[PDB]
């Protein structure tokens, strides 16, 4: 149930920070090393759904591109972790009583006119 | 002063065991609720050795993570049971301590049954291998169906309804639970038009065809009675309730299907009254070791697919403990005890409603060749093509995993491709546009 | 049986248990149709716990109604239905008897005199004919100085 | 090389182990004597590991010459549970014709908790029997009536009357005396019922009879037991050897069915047991009978003849729960029955009443002293003088004194309470050797 569903995200939040991991070492890069950026990009196109399906793609060509990002997304989610909770929560929250809000705003606009 | 709590006893090999787990009430220490739920199961009153009868509550330990819950574990003398008597064991170890006024809940985990006793019951009426013997049936799980609707049917046609899925290609069909005999479907005449519908499909298909004929009944007398009469037909498997109909009734079922070797198929209605709760009652995995014990040959131990992770581990772990002959103690898979069964035979696990096509390869490579994958409804051309859809996708399973693929990451692409040979096949699978979550990307 | 002229052939099976009734019964198929009159149970065989009884009549039956169409000869195995109670013994017999099978197996001297009796009336009432299986003879009849000799036990059987 | 010798195997708890004692043939190696014995017994797409039967220790029979022991240990699953039928078929069946031996004995067995748990055993025994006898605190008294046939089935019941009101607890059938044309079985079981109801009410003491069942057919035997059990009474008798195991097995059920004691006679065992070198030993058939079903059990006569140290070693077999293995004793390997009741030793033949206090010491509260014929002055006072004489020697012993250096008074004393208990001694000058003093 529940013991499941937070495990699902936690695993996708990996596979989801790895793809951000790659997309910072690409700007990081895309300056100071052009031709080997370009290469990069046309590797992992379509590959990043899977988190560790890449870094096992990745460590079977470039060894130590791969270790790389594995350092860079260990440092993104012992920095930006902490902060998550709360931005998610609220977050719905917010978003949540604003749909209810305009739906009972809807609400109204279907009672004045019936 | 209490002997009740033995802390260091280390249990003979022909003692009962039973792990409880339980909520003590504000005040009460772990140890005395063990030893009370010891005290009560066996002697309990508080010049002989009574030290023989007197169970022993040998260890206690809390819950990880859990606050304010225990496990129990307590041994019982091979003495304090009756033979072949499930229902006398559970009068025994669930008759009373579940009432404590010091307890806030109690349930029951595991129980390890001595070889010893284990010798002592009848246990399934054929069991796994001899049912593949007698129904010729190998190398694949085998197919059933429910048919829905329940009543607002009569006998002709829910007979018919029946050889149009058994004649489709599956092995087996069944009654509704709730189907015995009322005002509109004597069972006499669901009997006499089920029994022509294999009859026919059988023939007609050159394949062994059953349907479990839900013997439940109100008195021994009558569930008798229909055993008797589905007997006088030559039907190979009926089906019992063995929770709402009682263990007494059942173990006395169980004998006479050995004895006119007739294949036992148990649903466990009203079983999720017990077995729903955490923190209360007693577990299925019990009831399986039971009714392993007093007799059957299938038994319905649910999908794991519908229900997810945890139900998983622990599914496993109690399909491992009705098939096979010794089970690791893994706690991880919630199996407390290691269990022997001294070469009883193993009941096949039924997997059970909820569950379409799509569910084929993940089935297959969760329960292997012993399971009995069940399909209660539904497909867009009735009863036969919607038999055959299934039947196709299982063969095509079959294949795939003896040729030696992931049916977790090619699932999808083993179904698509057999689909081009089975338009029934094309025409379920399609029914379903499935979903799949990416996260935005670029 | 229809058998003139000649003596009987028949044949064990090796081996005792670690065989399935499925495949015990093939065994016994292919003896019988290879131009055999008889085959027959290990003597412990009785019904243990993997390959009760019932079974091991079931598909013994169905080699012999097979490879007796198959050959046009008759056929029978000798279904041992030596047995702990009286009850059993005749529960196994009765439906030996139920299959059509025209002959059984019996343990004369480990089941005893009295079951056996009891036994070959039953037979000549149901018209089943009766093998019998001197097991544990040797630990009576073997010695030259001391027990009963085996031709006593044969007037006895 | 054999994989049925396997001298490292430690047996499982759920295995049957086997004790057999051979001498083989000039030039057989020991090891394969085992091992042949182990295969034959059990087996001979292998994984049949599991129901192999293994040898798992050979040993020389101290002293003796071309004598081995071998030790043998068979699966749970060799055994149709239940079955003493297929126990022995199993483990005597054949490995005693081998031509490599010169001869083979099965020695012990031990049947393993989970195998025990199959089997009904006794339908009452001692514990339960007491209660239902009304009997404690001494062994119990019978005693055969002489001879067989000649005797018309109303005199044979006058005669048990006389035995039983003479102060008896027990009286028996010869025990080749089915139905024989000059004394048909039906006659005999009316007229012993009237003796028992007579002598019982007079005395006000439980008065039984072990009524012969044993017969041709099952049927025949149920007919028998039965119309006893129409008549009231307490117990039957059943040679379980030369009747068979299987229809035994029977008769033990239905006696706890309709709650009805056991006696069992073990006639033709001398054609098995009584060799050293060859055949089955009695402690086997008795744990078999302890195991198929029987209340009581001829467990033979102690103070006649090595036979003691054996005997002695049985008897503790079919009367306790638990028992240690003890080499001196005979007990080769320890013995469990998991609360299975105990069968009744009696002591049978040989016996009159000098032996009495040797009796009691020996076998205790929970024994039959069976005392087959003869008291000069006829069946009642003899039946009263053995009476007195074993009332004398409980109360003795619980006094707290020594049967042994002391029987003769404690005989010779109540000697002069009991007149008949008098003439019964006077009939027996005792024999004792002192040498020539001085």
């Amino acid at each position: 149930n529940l013991k499941q569903i937070a495990k699902d995200t936690a695993k996708t939040l990996q596979s989801y920070l790895t793809y951000q991991a790659l997309r910072t070492v690409l700007a990081q890069l895309g300056e100071t090393n052009p031709p080997l950026a370009l290469w990069l990009h046309n590797f992992s196109a379509g590959k990043v759904q899977d988190g560790e399906k890449y870094i096992e793609e990745l460590f079977l060509e470039k060894p130590d591109l791969a270790l790389r990002i594995m350092t860079v997304r260990e440092h993104i989610a012992e920095e930006i972790a902490e902060f998550l909770p709360e931005m998610v929560v609220t977050g719905i929250q917010q978003a949540n009583m604003e749909k209810r809000r305009q739906h009972l705003e809807r609400m109204t606009q279907v009672s004045l006119s019936h | 002063k209490l002997t009740y709590y033995t802390p260091d006893y280390t249990p003979k090999d022909t003692d009962l065991l039973a792990a409880f787990r339980f909520s003590p009430q504000p005040g009460v220490p772990a140890d005395e609720a063990g030893a009370a739920i010891a005290a009560e199961s066996s002697t309990g009153t508080w010049l002989t050795d009574m030290d023989r009868y007197k169970g022993k509550c040998y260890h206690i330990e809390p819950v990880q993570g859990e606050e304010n819950s225990y496990f129990a574990f307590i041994a019982y003398p091979l003495d304090l049971f009756e033979e072949g008597s499930v229902t006398n064991i559970l009068t025994s170890i669930v008759g009373n301590v579940f009432g404590f006024k010091a307890i806030r809940s109690l349930r029951l985990e595991d129980i390890r049954f001595p070889v010893a006793l284990v010798k002592t019951f009848q246990g399934p009426p054929h069991g796994i291998q001899v049912e593949r013997d007698l129904l010729n049936k190998y190398g694949r799980p085998m197919l059933g169906c429910t048919i829905k609707p329940k009543l607002g049917l009569s006998a002709k046609n829910y007979g018919r309804a029946v050889y149009e899925c058994l004649r489709g290609g599956l092995d087996f069909t069944k009654d509704d639970e709730n189907i015995n005999s009322q005002p509109f479907q004597r069972w006499r005449d669901r009997f006499l038009f089920v029994a022509d519908a294999i009859h026919k499909s059988q023939a007609e298909t050159g394949e062994i065809k059953g349907h479990y004929l839900n013997v439940t009944a109100p008195t021994c007398e009558e569930m008798m009675k229909r055993a008797e009469f589905a007997k006088e037909l030559g039907m190979p498997i009926i089906m019992h309730d063995f929770l709402t109909a009682g263990f007494t009734a059942n173990t006395t079922l169980a004998k006479w299907c050995r004895d006119n070797g007739v294949l036992l198929h148990i649903h466990r209605a009203m079983h999720a009254v017990i077995d729903r709760q955490r923190n209360h009652g007693i577990h299925f995995r019990v009831l399986a070791k039971c009714l392993r014990l007093s007799g059957g040959d299938h038994l319905h131990s649910g999908t794991v697919v519908g229900k997810l992770e945890g139900d998983k581990a622990s599914t496993l772990g109690f399909v491992d403990l009705m098939r096979e002959d010794h089970i690791e103690a893994d706690r991880s898979r919630g199996v407390f005890f290691t269990q022997d069964w001294a070469s009883m035979p193993g009941v096949l696990p039924v997997a059970s409603g909820g569950i379409h096509v799509w569910h084929m390869p993940a089935l297959v490579e969760i329960f292997g060749d012993d399971s009995v994958l069940q399909f209660g409804g539904g497909h867009p051309w009735g009863n036969a093509p919607g038999a055959t859809a299934n039947r196709v996708a299982l063969e095509a399973c079959v294949q795939a995993r003896n040729e030696g693929r992931d049916l977790y990451r090619e699932g999808g692409d083993i179904l698509r491709e057999a689909g081009k040979w089975s338009p029934e096949l094309a025409a379920a699978l399609d029914l379903w546009k499935e979903i799949k979550f990416e996260f935005e990307t670029m």
